[PDB]
């Protein structure tokens, strides 16, 4: 069996800036979408 | 430039460790700085481009 570590990534939010939106946008850098939606 | 590095400083002392976790943070601030001195040279590439 190959053992791989889980994936995991440096996670940034991206801001409109507060006082214009508290809308936010998350960027899970070096994730790839298949692993997020198998993923407080 | 040269290539953006971004080191997790938690994840590469501890390894998944609880354990070393919270010994780790009886050194405080020492690990976030260092993700910002990388994170300073990270965006510098941006700019020198
Ligand atoms: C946020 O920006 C608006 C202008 O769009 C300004 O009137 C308001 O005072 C700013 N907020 C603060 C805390 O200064």
């Amino acid at each position: 069996l190959d053992i791989t570590p889980c994936s995991f990534g440096g996670v940034s939010v991206i801001t409109p800036g507060t006082n214009t939106s508290n809308q936010v946008a998350v960027l899970y850098q070096g994730v790839n979408c298949t692993e997020v939606p198998v993923a407080t | 430039s040269m290539t953006k590095t971004s080191v997790d400083c938690t994840m590469y002392i501890c390894g998944d460790s609880t354990e070393c976790s919270n010994l780790l943070l009886q050194y405080g601030s020492f690990c976030t700085q260092l993700n910002r001195a990388l994170t300073g040279i990270a965006v510098e590439q941006d700019k020198n481009t």
